[PDB]
């Protein structure tokens, strides 16, 4: 089970918040927020972010209270499937989006890290986790590769 | 201005270095099962290999040293 | 099946039990390339996975021990037993000087936790060295390891 915002979690959502507070009140406004939701990958239309925020607003003002932000965005981080993030992953990885990781794009992503991997290094690598054998790593590869079973 | 609004550009940096700790965080875990199963594994592997045909040749000196005593008496 | 040593059932079952990180009843293709490496089989990667699929006849793309046995049983019983005792020479052979020398027996009964005496050791040296340097060398290796 997952019932609890993990560390890291908490610290995104605050980290997020504290971006986009522009003067400094504890409070988001509308485009404030809309900025502030992408961020965490919770991109909504016009009209749902006004919806959320005149369901948690007392006092009539467009605007969110961080303690507010906190839960709505804290129950849609726990909703984050972690799949996700691997497949948003290996589009990093495939620059030229052919659909597969190659040497060249793997290269690309280390030198990027500042790691200094040969290129033999890099081709075993792949080679132990290319199952199709056509020397690049596809989605479900990778997404095996990120992975227990 | 000519990268949006500051808003929007907040965003954009935040999105970058985002991207890249995922590039980096995912490289990281492909890196480490590639020397699990290409190193530790292999050592562990070739361990194993090996003690057991040793084994096999100890099991043989016991089995001779009798037939040595065996071929007296 | 029914036609292995004890030793060599024993030899199965640990090489599974080492890369089982699960506990489940199966590995992966990465588990097993392995567990194989560890009695001695080195396949080409199409081989191993061509191997898994004819055993899968469930769709998940791991082997079931019950499979790996069968498997393995038949290519121990197919290993010559003359490579065996020339791979174990050079294993034994530490420094490689061609003969197997009384340290390099002592040494590998360290390793075994075993332990052999001296007298065993002239017992073996006077049965089995021909050559007179008091050393067994890979001809008399061989003489030692084969039936007789």
């Amino acid at each position: 089970l997952n019932s609890e915002l993990l560390e890291e979690q908490k610290q995104e959502i605050y980290e997020a918040f504290s971006l986009f507070d522009m003067n400094n009140d504890g409070f988001l406004d509308y485009h404030e927020l809309k900025v502030a939701m992408k961020a965490l990958g919770f991109e909504l239309p016009k009209r749902e972010i006004l919806d959320l925020i005149d369901e948690y607003d007392s006092e009539g003002r467009h605007l969110m209270k961080y303690d507010d932000f906190y839960i709505v965005m804290g129950e849609k981080i726990l909703k984050r499937d972690p799949l996700d993030e691997i497949k948003r992953a290996f589009q990093l990885f495939d620059d030229d989006h052919t659909g597969k990781i190659s040497i060249k794009n793997l290269r690309r992503v280390a030198k990027e890290l500042g790691e200094t991997l040969t290129d033999e290094e890099l081709r075993a690598m792949i080679e132990e986790f290319d199952l199709d054998g056509d020397g690049e790593i596809n989605e479900n590869e990778f997404i095996a590769i990120c992975t227990d079973s | 201005g000519p990268l949006g609004s500051k808003l929007n550009d907040i965003l954009h940096v935040y999105e970058k270095s985002k991207e890249r700790e995922l590039q980096s965080q995912l490289f990281n875990a492909w890196r480490n099962r590639f020397c699990f199963y290409t190193e530790e594994c292999n050592i562990q592997a070739i361990s194993k290999r090996n003690y057991q045909l040793e084994k096999m040749v100890l099991k043989k000196f016991r089995e001779r040293l009798l037939e040595i005593v065996k071929s007296e008496e």
